[PDB]
């Protein structure tokens, strides 16, 4: 259900308009109330990155073909292959022990060169996020109830990005509406890439990807650089060199990628990346009219963890608590050192954890201190308590 | 081992997809090579081991087949491509060339 | 950059011997199978034969009786000698390298050719 | 002309003050109206970067001087030059075939070393933008009309940067004013450099510049690194080496820089970089008084493209439409899949495309979806339609 | 003392609530006034970075142990050590002049290999700041005066980070309060690391740290890379090589770090990094009630520099001026080209430099233009004037 | 990869001479002190002695009279010769390398050993 | 120079911390080595110059002492560690081994 | 690091011969023009002459009759021989290298000098 | 070819800008060198090919001229710079030095 605006959330002017200020989270709904008017439901539908530019490809599976060698006796000059001039080739120049036993008129170091065609079988793609183009869609519609004549209850879909924070819609009764909003992301994209590997995509640290000891290719394509990571030239004997491709490094990457958060790619667009977290702070501008705020009692009755506190990946902890008998009420949440004094020392990420009706399951996100702490939901004897260690 | 080719001569224009066939008396596995030769010039290696391109042969050229029957294919014919194409087995000695397939203009 | 050049008497009389010499530059002749191939004017390619640094050689059965191929590694060159010459031997003669790599197992057949010399 | 505030744009308190909320774009003007008061014109004058720190220089034209070589016979030791110890020198160590034919008592590999003075003739400078110091200037003055006694109509110039978002001005009637504003940039500077090449300067991707195969110099100056990109040492013969400088790479850079947006350097300061795009969102705080909002009819009459939709560089599309007879009116703009259903699927960057008077040319910026779409201006039969392909 | 809200800083609605808009600086206090109500003191307590992830370590003092060498006569093959396969070892492969004088049956180049254990004695740690996790704490309490019955005067501590910009508190009279705030940092952390060296920690440029010619270690630990920066292999003689560790580079780093701003690490947490600068912009939402704004006369009487204008490090200049007789008043501050025309051309960072009572010392931060300018405090003959050169 | 292997007559009669040969592979014998050590069955280790490329040698005082250790650098091997053999010489014989680096001043004593041969 | 060791034999179990002592007739400075030997196998160098580990000896092994008295220490005994441990001075020639300390299981 | 040192009889009697030897270290003498220059006490510099590895030499016309300059590449040294000595030959004698690079076309004239020896 | 220099002697103080002139009997193009010599020491190469500095000569030194007339210039005289300066043509053999210009202190 949607959660009703409190009195302080909106402000009505003597002249001009009325302004609502709200923080929109995903999978949650905020409603604006007005006397003898259908309630106005506003919700954050999605936050997305649309077609991020490719910054780098990192090869973890390489295959060698067309291996060619050339050799020269000592003091006859430098040995060369035409393939030395081709970027798709991995080459090495060295010298082997030559003499009478292998077709040379004098003992010594003979020039030997070896090239092989480098094709990357499997690579990880790294995408750069343009933070000024992170998109978000806000859905707004009058609360569907019994049919009222001349009331428009059409859904209004408002498309934003970081640059275009001001969009417009219109409702009956409420009139014209100007929404001025901003995105706050849950992870720092300035320090991050979106990494695509086969079916899957994660959000990874940039420096981690840069420090990978693997061949890479620039965003503007071209040749594969530092091929030597996956190409081995064994020491030469006579007039040959063994040229081997190293093994697939898929396991290393996948192992390292466990300690990294995933990102969902869209189902029917299949080019979008939709983020799970984030806040969207909005000022909604309406023409002057009366709104009805709702007061909220604090949850007193016994609650329960529908889902126990668990790590989210990006430093925060998510829980889901059920409110069986408390009615509509705000869930008191703190994070303390002990159960006695209970002085809050954590950061409540969730904006107003409120259960609309009884038997309703509510998400609560919290940022606990480093070390040992107690996540405390509710107050009094039936309060929920969950120990936690962060590092 | 005796090699044969079909057709003996082919007339095509620029842009045409063409296919030439080579056949060995017995199984030569994948040990077949395709050569391109122009008048007054030495043969040039285009395909080795049935389906691998020499560097840097244009990727419009392809080869396929194993054992007995082989095919060379040019997806989009070009002015350069007009020439005589010889096949050659090199599974066992003595190495044997085909009689060749001349490719000329329409 | 490996290159081959064939030279010798372009004019030979019948019943004679034929001495052609292929010179290799840009690489040594320790590896690979050094070969001779010929082509009569307007007719196809005929593989004559090869010699290796080891001394292992092979000749085309239709020619084996008359054909000798020798290898001198000291100067990196190899020779073709044909005896009992006839008019059916009137041909363009190419020397070529059969590339063989027994370490990584790559075999490109005859990858480097000479321009060839016309023998009548 | 300036565009009048709508009722919902401002809000007057029972006590305290009145607040205006506005999104300021460049080359556009917003006006605050009040009964029997001169209108207050507010406009975004400029958005600038002032003296960005130099992060890297990239050499594309290098010249070699003072070439020196030293050599030693086999088994006589390693050959050295003093120039090996100088950072402004490019050097290579190798070995050449020595023997009796060139002054040595025994055949073998003789040490040879070659150095040459490296001076970079032409280089590209890369500048880092301190995002907390991006500046913007807001101009505010009462609307100049017929002269009124005791009315100040002086122009007020308010200088901001990202850190200093709160500045102050004063007007007669309106009284004291506190402006609290924020910059939203049109491109992500965290992923970008400002690249200077001779006369010109662009905004370029950081990774593209980093991946350049050219010699570079640190922001703290010093030696040129990876000089080998523009310095070739040919194989040695006897006791010499040919040392050549590679060709000028100006063409490569300039060719690559076409797919990059330019940035204007100031005319009389000539150290500023002034950005073309961006929004500046402001809350204007005045003491309590009455303002007069303006309502806006939607443009109905036939419009025309003064300038057809064209790519801007940073993912957006700019057009200019003329409103001959529609009067003052807001231009309806959507971007759909087809002309029939016409459900908007693009992002309108421009905040309220409104033509003040008839025969007025208005800029409209839009962010279309990837693929094929239709830019639709206006509604009804005389609506403007322009097909578009994005990739 | 705390500085009183002006009329335009707050706005009271006909219905709903009242909103206060304020910019909070460190070491400064803002107070909300209400008739027959205790004043509400709000202050920015701290802005902090909590446990930034380690991105890179840079070694400046390295020690070599377990030096081992292996050698082979010419044409006997390649010399090897097992230590070649260990990442904690620095190794070099080369060739020395061998012959009869040193145990070989033929003259020539003999393979020689040398390895040594690399342990980094002293390293600089580089930390990455997650900008979505930059924390800030806001203190709010009713102004302690004479004891009033039933008035709660408890201090309320509100913990925020960038993601969690909406937090809640409650006061008597004022009622429930919803604070929606945002951080503006004083330096660009996207371009920066926090660098730890022994006792001390600075904020450094990322590119400067990356361009250091020193061995480094990845954030995910592992081997030390580019050990050669601190490891020297002298030319081989016979069958040995001298292997030396370079000198400590502490002096170079410390010398370079002077031109970099420090950051304070917390006293009793000792994992926090507390920033000195920055603004926190807040919208405070209260239920509808009457507030009392305060007007401010501009300082007219002679002031003095308690502390003369001095560089802060990050482009700005800080001064402290005393207001002996001016009473409560706002300090007029501009930065001009000359003392005559006196047209402001600098950016005032400080939000409303106001002295509460007489004999009070006030901090003023300003961003002057590049080149020569005059910092001007006050107006009239007793105005403070301070020349300045920026570059 | 430096490795040492000792070989020779495993069966020796008393009053005889004993000729054992240690072969060094993976490195030259120009450096280090090439040594012999022995261990009687069930008893401890006894350092016999060393020789160097220079010719400088040292022998255990209890054995010095009978023991000779020689160095042949040509084939990279060194020899142990024991005379006047008794039953107290019934022992396992190891050859080993005493690693010495007089350039960087590192001395690991006996770092590389042979498997040893049983002599009765 | 004469070397001695104590104890002659030690019985311990996995996980036990153990310490063995070595003594020289006179001062040998830090020129002492520790060797581990298993039945039918050549001695292996564990410690050199009194307190430096050979690569790659497990870091549970340590050595200490200078001049006259030395000690080898295993902080947490392991199945591999059961063996005979010999000390050896190499300050001067002739080089001398200790009689050894056998370490067996309980 | 190329260095030159001149040596020989510092004391010579008139009518004699004068044998000075310049020793080159740090580089071979295959390249460059190896030269002799002199300076009488208090007076200026006089270029005597050069020899090259090829054998090409040149002498100052005022001295050409008496002066010989020879090159021994085997030990990397070159010699000055002056005959018919007089008192006008009482001078400080330097040997020097005239640096010449005919591959990249760089010519620094006399870049490396010896300390010089006083000849009376 | 005969070389001359002017002046024969120059008296200056630290900080003074000085200029010395060299002249050839005929055209020597740019093949002129400038040497600095101090008492009891061998001549040191300062300038080569008329206007190129030897490494690492202080950049206060400069040279100019082509063909017939040449000049050496010290923008800011220093204690080290007090010495005798010789010019030398090396266009053709025999190579010729100038008589020199002594630079001493005031």
């Amino acid at each position: 259900h949607c959660i009703g605006i409190t009195d302080r959330d909106f402000i009505e002017g003597v002249h001009g308009g009325t302004w609502v200020s709200a923080t929109l989270e995903q999978d949650k709904c905020v409603t604006v109330m007005a006397p003898d008017k259908p309630s106005l439901d506003i919700s954050l539908q999605t936050v997305a990155i649309d077609g991020p530019a490719e910054a780098r490809k990192v090869c973890y599976s390489a295959v060698l073909t067309h291996v060619k060698i050339n050799d020269k006796c000592p003091s006859t000059g430098e040995a060369h292959l035409a393939e030395e001039n081709d970027g798709d080739n991995a080459c090495k120049r060295t010298y082997s022990d030559r003499g009478w036993g292998n077709g040379c008129g004098l003992f010594g170091k003979g020039s030997i060169v070896a090239c092989a065609k480098f094709t990357c079988a499997k690579s990880m793609s790294l995408f750069e996020v343009d933070q000024t183009k992170i998109q978000y869609v806000i859905r707004a519609q009058l609360h569907v109830g019994a049919k009222q004549e001349n009331w428009n209850t059409d859904i209004k879909t408002l498309k934003f990005d970081a640059l275009s924070g001001s969009q417009e819609a219109e409702f009956t009764g409420y009139g014209k509406a100007t929404l001025e909003c901003q995105v706050q992301t849950a992870v720092d994209f300035g320090n991050s890439y979106i990494a695509e590997m086969e079916k899957d995509s994660w959000i990874v640290d940039r420096q981690w990807a840069q420090d990978l000891t693997l061949p890479w290719q620039s965003g503007s394509g071209g040749i594969w650089r530092e091929m030597h990571h996956l190409v081995e030239f064994e020491p030469p004997h006579a007039a040959t060199i063994r040229v081997l491709a190293l093994g697939n490094q898929e396991g290393s990457l996948k192992t390292a990628l466990t300690g990294a958060m995933r990102v969902t790619k869209d189902e029917n667009d299949n080019n979008l990346y939709k983020l799970h977290g984030g806040h969207v702070s909005c000022r909604v501008k309406l023409s002057a009219l009366t709104l009805k705020g709702t007061s909220y009692k604090m949850c007193t009755d016994k609650m329960s963890f529908v889902k126990n506190p668990t790590d989210t990946g990006h430093g925060t902890v998510v829980m889901q608590v059920k409110v069986p008998k408390g009615a509509p009420c705000k869930i008191p949440v703190i994070v303390a050192d002990d159960l006695t004094a209970a002085v809050n020392k954590g950061i409540l990420v969730t904006v107003n954890p409120i259960a609309s009706t009884n038997d309703d399951e509510v998400l609560i996100e919290v940022n606990p201190p480093f070390g040992d702490s107690y996540i405390i939901v509710g107050t009094g004897d039936s309060r929920l308590t969950y120990q936690w260690h962060k590092e | 081992i005796v090699m044969t080719q079909s057709p003996s001569t082919l007339s095509a224009s620029v842009g045409d997809r063409v296919t030439i066939t080579c056949r060995a008396s017995q199984s030569i596995g994948s040990w077949l090579a395709w050569y391109q030769q122009k008048p007054g010039k030495a043969p040039k290696l285009l395909i080795y081991k049935a389906s691998s391109l020499e560097s840097g042969v244009p990727s419009r050229f392809s080869g396929s087949g194993s054992g007995t029957e082989f095919t060379l294919t040019i997806s989009s014919l070009q002015p350069e491509d007009f020439a005589t194409y010889y096949c050659q087995q090199y599974n066992n000695y003595s190495y044997t060339f085909g009689p060749g397939t001349k490719l000329e203009i329409k | 950059e490996v290159q081959l050049v064939e030279s010798g008497p372009r004019l030979v009389k019948p019943s004679e011997t034929l001495s052609l010499t292929c010179t290799v530059s840009g690489g040594s002749t320790y590896n690979h199978h050094w070969s001779w191939i010929r082509q009569p004017p307007g007719r196809g390619l005929e593989w004559i034969g090869y010699i290796s640094y080891s001394g292992k050689s092979n000749y085309n059965p239709s020619l084996k009786s008359r054909v000798t191929i020798s290898l001198e590694p000291s100067t990196t060159q190899f020779s073709l000698k044909l005896n009992s010459l006839t008019a059916a031997d009137t041909a363009v003669y190419y020397c070529a390298r059969e590339y063989r790599d027994d370490t990584n197992y790559y075999y490109y057949s005859l990858d480097v050719w000479g321009p060839g010399t016309m023998v009548t």
